[PDB]
């Protein structure tokens, strides 16, 4: 009964990120030897993306190129902002992971660089996405006791990726989480 | 007037607990003793820290009031409620709270 993290944040996030590229690998190989997987998600960026893939198949682990991108309320062009974990499922997947990024930066940029479910419709083939943290947009609209716009909003990333999509449960110490994932429960029963 | 049952039939498991309290008052929890008492023996609270869940609600913060849910459900499923009233129960005390006189 093994584990493989798919929302792992490394040095690359330069806000907060405090795990370096090496170490992370080897306590991931460490911990588990049968085919270990590791998934590079940070915030808004994919710099270390070739350096994660060449230390990560040089110690035998696979890497999965990922994206934590700050989704925009509306648009891009407004000027606040909403996390959402993206996984590359192919080639295809990475190029638009790239793309992605990049529009971040040159096109929506205002505080992070900012994404919209216009243009991840537009790349969203070859993506994984799932649901995200608290700060996401689902789990933030079951807080705000709004639970019509959280599966309103579910059903527009289902339009978006289709059988891509999943539902991320996380659980720390806190009570928003039970409250979260107990409504992300019901929601990832009810659409299958 | 002797005109009307003051039943408990939205939380019948916590009726062995509501009653001997809320009978004295006809059902309706107007006094801040009430929601002390409620809430120390519905999630097995101390009475002390039921004191403290009193001036929660009455401060009203953001998000701390889901701690004492949480806290609040935990200690009331351990009692006899299904979890299904426990909650509910944590609406009708935060809302006669606001309006609770000593
Ligand atoms: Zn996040």
């Amino acid at each position: 009964l093994k584990f493989a993290h798919l929302h792992q944040h490394t040095q690359f996030s330069l806000l907060d990120g405090a795990a370096k590229l090496q170490d992370l690998l080897k306590w991931v190989k460490e911990t588990t030897p049968e085919d270990p997987a590791l998934a590079m998600t940070d915030h808004g960026n994919l710099f270390g993306a070739v350096e994660f893939y060449k230390k990560a198949t040089a110690m035998g682990v696979k890497p999965i190129i990922g994206y934590e991108a700050y989704v925009a309320a509306e648009s891009r062009f407004d000027r606040g902002y909403f996390h959402l974990t993206l996984l590359a499922k192919d080639f295809t997947g990475y190029q638009n992971l790239v793309r992605l990024a990049s529009r971040a930066y040159l096109e929506g940029f205002y505080e992070k660089p900012r994404i919209d479910r216009e243009i991840l419709r537009e790349h969203a083939q070859g993506l994984i996405a799932l649901s995200g943290c608290l700060g996401a947009e689902i789990p933030q609209f079951i807080l705000q006791d709004r639970l019509d716009l959280a599966e309103a909003r579910l059903n527009e990333d289902l339009s978006i990726f289709g059988d891509r999509f999943f539902i991320e449960i996380q659980n720390h110490g806190l009570p928003e989480q039970k409250k979260v994932n107990q409504v992300l429960k019901e929601f990832a029963r009810k659409y299958g | 007037h002797g005109q009307e049952p003051v039943s408990y039939a939205e939380f019948p498991h916590a009726e062995k607990y509501l009653r001997p309290i809320l009978d004295e008052t006809y059902g309706i929890p107007v006094y801040q003793e009430q929601i002390m008492q409620i809430a120390s023996q519905v999630a097995g609270y101390s009475l002390g820290e039921a004191d403290l869940l009193r001036r929660a609600m009455g401060k009203k913060r953001v998000e701390e009031m889901q701690k004492h849910r949480e806290r609040f459900v935990r200690g009331a499923k351990e009692r006899g409620v299904p979890e299904e009233e426990a909650n509910r129960l944590f609406d009708m005390l935060e809302a006669f709270a606001n309006y609770g006189f000593n």
